[PDB]
């Protein structure tokens, strides 16, 4: 295969004219020594914003279930929303209130929202407040029968 | 909740470590370890988390569906080149929008 | 994007934003600074932009107020910072838009701070059902001579 | 914070109340008290909020 | 496991440990943590 064959030389480019000007050279004269780095890049761990930490403190509905079910077993009677407010004044206040309404709707015992009953509650740093609530029957058997997945 | 540790460790290999340097949205040398019995990774939305997930997948395929955590299940704005160079063009948005 | 530019009048021209100083007309901000990952920072400026959209669209020509007063937001702030959402509500204050907000049982302390009522909804199987609630700040005192 | 909503109404058509009757899963009549100082609507996944 | 900002609570409730990643300029840094170590860091944030 490597045998040459008699074929014409067409497009015969001359090339690589050996002119001394074509000489350039290695120039390590640029004797740099680039950055070595192995530092352990730990940093401040807490800077991240607030709502992140609010979720870091988000309410747990299961412990709230424990509290409310114990409260309703103790009461052994239907309990309206304001009554719950004074019975166990929550810190995650309207959170527990919305969850309580969801319970009453999940629990079946009568739920009504056509009236205004009020309760005053203090938050996690004591700063106190007032609320406006409907009445509804929260009771031990109802919530106990229902599960709170 | 957390206590099904039984089968782990014995039969299979279990991922608890990472070693990093000048990768993706990170810079310089970093390290970490996973808890052999279950772990989570947390941080601000856009806290390099997706990129750190990529850092694993790059060792475990020919070609990953890059940036997949932030970019769900499709071709993404970021690739090996960007992570290597640290490019964050779409992110900074008003600094140089390449920030290499 | 070429087809969008050629056919869509909106694409024919980009849209920008800048924060001015009322007292001199000077420029302070002209572009985003955080636009990637899954986070966001633009939302304070974009809040006032969206308020412009709705207030102008709801306002008669040159009226200081939008004649239609109410705005709604589904999922409202389940994806926005506390301060960002407060600024959103404040921007709605600037044109007085009575703002309504929704959330998937989340965004607690924010909604407490910036609104004064909520309507609780729950679904028992096929049935959904409402309730009405509100929270009033104490006129007597939050807590006398304490943090408020 | 909420003042310009109280001023509103006198300025523009603000919304404070809602009712339903057999709409979606809302069987019977259901009602909602939106406040003149802003309101929220809170419910879990697939509650009827949307 | 991976998670957005929200819903971390159950992870605390249902996992041994956590790593955290930072956003700091165009620069992110990590941290290997235990749950109560994270709570103590949050307490240090609150106190300072």
């Amino acid at each position: 295969r490597k045998q040459e064959v008699p074929l014409p030389a067409v497009g015969v480019a001359v090339t690589g004219i050996p002119a001394i000007e074509r000489l350039r050279f290695k120039e390590v004269d640029d004797e740099a020594e680039q950055t070595l780095d192995l530092s352990n890049h730990a940093a401040d761990l807490t800077q991240i914003g607030d709502d992140f930490w609010d979720a870091f403190n988000g309410l747990d509905r299961e412990v709230l279930i424990q509290q409310t079910l114990q409260l309703l077993a103790k009461e052994n009677r239907p309990v309206g929303l304001a009554e719950l407010a004074e019975l166990l004044p929550p810190a995650h206040d309207l959170e527990t209130f919305a969850v309580w309404i969801g319970m009453a709707r999940e629990a079946g015992i009568e739920v009504i929202d056509s009236q205004r009953e009020f309760a005053e509650l203090s938050d996690g740093e004591g700063r106190r407040w007032r609320f406006n609530l409907p009445t509804t029957g929260l009771e031990s058997q109802a919530l106990m029968d229902i599960d709170w997945e | 909740m957390n206590q099904v540790s039984g089968l782990a460790g014995k039969e299979s290999f279990i991922l608890t470590r990472i070693e990093l340097f000048n990768w993706g949205g990170f810079h310089g040398l970093h390290q970490a370890a996973i808890h052999q019995d279950g772990t989570a990774v947390i941080g601000p939305t856009g806290s390099g988390k997706t990129t750190l997930v990529d850092a694993l997948m790059t060792l475990l395929l020919a070609n990953p569906r890059y940036n997949l955590a932030s970019t769900g299940g499709h071709e993404s704005d970021r690739d090996l080149i960007s992570y290597v160079r640290g490019v964050s063009g779409p992110g900074d948005g008003g600094e140089g929008q390449s920030h290499i | 994007l070429g087809a969008k530019a050629l056919l869509d009048p909106r694409f024919r021209l980009e849209f920008a934003v800048s924060v001015m100083d009322r007292q001199s007309g000077n420029v302070i901000e002209s572009r985003t600074g955080s636009q990637g990952g899954s986070g966001g920072e633009k939302e304070i400026i974009a809040s006032y932009v969206l308020t412009a959209s709705l207030s102008y669209a709801l306002s008669p020509a040159g009226s200081r107020y939008p004649l239609f007063g109410t705005i709604i937001l589904d999922e409202a702030f389940s994806r926005s910072s506390h301060a960002v959402a407060g600024r959103i509500i404040a921007a709605l204050r600037e044109f007085g838009l009575h703002a309504v907000f929704i959330t998937p049982n989340k965004e607690m302390r924010l909604l407490r701070d910036h609104t004064r009522s909520a309507i609780v909804v729950h679904r028992r199987g096929q049935n959904s059902n409402m309730a009405s609630l509100s929270w009033e700040e104490l006129e007597r005192h939050y807590q006398r001579r304490g943090n408020a």
